[PDB]
């Protein structure tokens, strides 16, 4: 949350701008370049968000198909087991028989799991999304619409103070 | 989709000040036409 | 994400003009 506390002290350093050029009449082009500066490191900001965003979606993401790999992983094993009993059949052999159906209810225990490891990656995916661009971007759009509706009052202002 | 979510978050349309159905849009986008 | 189906006419304005001005910000790099 240390975003908007590094962005208020660049809009107290705008403030500052503001404060500067209104009492000593200071060139518009420090104004323009105060504004440059805050909406480059919005821009920067944003970057650095969407960077590690991105970031733990690729790890979120990686898992997640590792899992759905193991799946397939699992579900190829359960065929061969199963093609293995169906062929084991028409022996008689039913020793084996007992051992490859708790191996197949093994894997299925496995599975389930899976399916719960996806659905809380998943969830923890909409959550990562959610709380973050709620918070982060919609924060310094705002401030940053505030902040170039400041300079655009006083630069109003200063268009007043001049043609009279 | 990199700056498409980025896209959804810029839109500054909360200031709606609108103040019907959209079969009404139907026939004013045939009038646009 | 509040779909393009229930806007107003500027909104998609507005639309147009941020796809367009993402373009040109990609391109202005040249």
């Amino acid at each position: 949350s240390d975003y908007t506390r590094r962005l208020l002290e660049t809009v107290s350093v705008l403030l500052k701008t503001i404060e500067i050029v209104r009492k000593e009449n200071g060139e518009v082009a420090e104004v323009g370049a105060a504004l440059d500066a805050v909406k480059v490191e919005k821009e920067k900001l944003q970057k650095e968000i969407m960077s590690g965003l991105y970031r733990d979606m690729r790890r979120l993401r990686k898992e997640r198909d590792l899992l759905m790999k193991r799946a397939d992983k699992i579900v190829d094993e359960a065929l061969s087991l199963k093609k293995q009993s169906e062929k084991l059949l028409r022996k008689g052999a039913r020793e084996k028989m007992e051992k490859l159906e708790e191996s197949v209810d093994i894997m299925e225990s496995e599975y389930n799991k899976i399916w719960e490891r996806i659905d809380e990656i998943d969830d923890i995916i909409l959550k990562k999304e959610t709380t973050t661009l709620s918070f982060g971007v919609r924060e310094l759009i705002f401030i940053e619409r505030e902040c170039v509706e400041l300079v655009k009052s006083f630069n109003r202002e200063l268009n007043q103070k001049s043609f009279e | 989709l990199i700056s498409e979510i980025s896209s959804k978050s810029l839109h500054n349309l909360l200031l709606s000040e609108e103040m019907r159905s959209p079969n009404v849009r139907e026939v004013l986008y045939s009038i646009l036409f | 994400w509040i779909p393009m189906s229930e806007l107003s006419l500027q909104q998609q304005f507005l639309l147009v003009t941020r796809v367009v001005s993402r373009v040109f910000n990609a391109l202005r790099k040249t």
